[PDB]
């Protein structure tokens, strides 16, 4: 919605400073660790041709988007439940509750709590989140697509993390803060504050990639 | 399906 938009404009704003051709680049000066992101996508399994997309987050908190476009979180507390339908409305259950309706998507929430939890590696093992609010629901997984080259993932928050298959990099991209954090080839991490990267620049790795970026905020907006 | 990366 406007949080789409909103990123939008902020990458065109930075891509148009280009920022690689600087006679002094400084993105060491553009740094904010106070905008680490709350949550992000750590742990994810594509099985879409059968259920869905299952992921974790930063926090144990498991979700799956299926394929009829309903949703179902389990929270990092191993028992609270959260389920949004294609529509939009919110239901909140539990595992120790029997709701029968969900009892073959739960089996399924679980198969791929399971497996990630079994094969995957948890990205981001070395950034401390930033706190959240107190009685802070969980965002859900709105839209994702996977391509050759990289997987997108947008969550209800606005959040958008960009992951390259090839080169190892994450790109998490929150149009609330204004910020990008970067994740190296080497798993090293670093927060840039989005209007400062239009002051100091960046190097190309960094300047290369939110360009690329922005053309994929573009096809979830195209859609 | 895609999983993403293995721990390794």
């Amino acid at each position: 919605e406007c949080h789409l938009s909103d990123l939008l404009q902020q990458l065109t704003s930075v891509n148009a400073s280009k920022p690689s051709e600087r006679g002094l680049v400084r993105q060491e000066e553009a740094e904010d660790p106070a905008c680490i992101p709350i949550f992000w996508v750590s742990k994810w399994v594509d099985y879409s041709d059968k259920y869905g997309l299952g992921y974790q987050l930063c926090d144990n908190s498991v979700g799956v988007l299926f394929n009829d476009s309903t949703r179902l979180i389990l929270y990092n507390d191993g028992d609270s439940l959260q389920y949004i339908e294609r529509d939009g409305t919110e239901s909140y259950l539990t595992v120790s509750s029997h709701p029968n309706s969900l009892m073959k998507k739960i089996t399924l929430l679980n198969y791929f709590r399971n497996y990630m939890s079994e094969h995957l590696l948890k990205a981001g093992a070395n950034i401390t989140p930033r706190e959240g609010d107190e009685l802070a629901r969980l965002p859900y997984l709105r839209t994702w697509f996977r391509t050759r080259s990289a997987i997108i993932l947008h969550l209800s928050n606005g959040t958008v993390q960009i992951n390259f298959f090839q080169d190892h990099t994450k790109l998490i991209l929150c149009p609330l803060m204004a910020a990008v954090t970067y994740i190296n080839e080497k798993r090293d991490f670093q927060t840039y504050r989005l209007s400062l990267l239009e002051e100091y620049g960046c190097c190309k790795e960094l300047a290369s990639r939110l360009r690329y970026a922005r053309t994929m905020v573009d096809k979830l907006l195209s859609s | 399906h895609y999983p993403s990366t293995t721990a390794l």
